[PDB]
């Protein structure tokens, strides 16, 4: 159903965005993670993502909130194409080594080289040594 | 709402990274 484990991965998202492990997400904590990320929105457009998941209406967004929100997402072309976008930076169509370490870096992930190298092997099916788009839905699929 | 879809976009880019994390330690990948 919404398993115990779908919870916890969608808690870790949220502590993404709660930088300060406070328990609830700000506009200026949500745009910080964009910028990141390499976006840039508005604060009229920080607010109205704020404003869209928090049902309580006191400012921020609680993980009930949250896991309301991520939770009926779950139930989608549109976000994987965003997040592909993310990490194609330079809009070429192959995501590189540099643009995974770059998303990685920016996740707190802490990858070796030789880990990026097996991450990008493992999805490559056309044998480039990068993840177009196709392979990149694969790997996700 | 595309407004929400910006949310899930980054638990799906963390979910690109997780997803190979488990398989490496399983021997799976
Ligand atoms: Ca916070
Ligand atoms: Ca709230
Ligand atoms: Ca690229
Ligand atoms: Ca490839
Ligand atoms: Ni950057």
């Amino acid at each position: 159903q919404l398993t115990e484990e779908q919870i916890a991965e969608f808690k870790e998202a949220f502590s993404l965005f709660d930088k300060d492990g406070d328990g609830t997400i700000t506009t200026k904590e949500l745009g910080t993670v964009m910028r990141s990320l390499g976006q840039n929105p508005t604060e009229a457009e920080l607010q109205d993502m704020i404003n869209e998941v928090d049902a309580d209406g006191n400012g921020t967004i609680d993980f009930p909130e949250f896991l309301t929100m991520m939770a009926r997402k779950m139930k989608s072309e549109e976000e994987i194409r965003e997040a592909f976008r993310v990490f194609d930076k330079d809009g070429n169509g192959y995501i590189s080594a540099a643009e995974l370490r770059h998303v990685m870096t920016n996740l707190g992930e802490k990858l070796t080289d030789e880990e990026v190298d097996e991450m990008i092997r493992e999805a490559d099916i056309d044998g480039d040594g990068q993840v177009n788009y196709e392979e990149f839905v694969q790997m996700m699929t | 709402e595309v407004t929400v879809g910006k949310f899930y976009a980054t638990f799906l880019i963390q979910e690109y990274f997780r997803k190979f994390k488990k398989r490496k330690e399983q021997g799976l990948v």
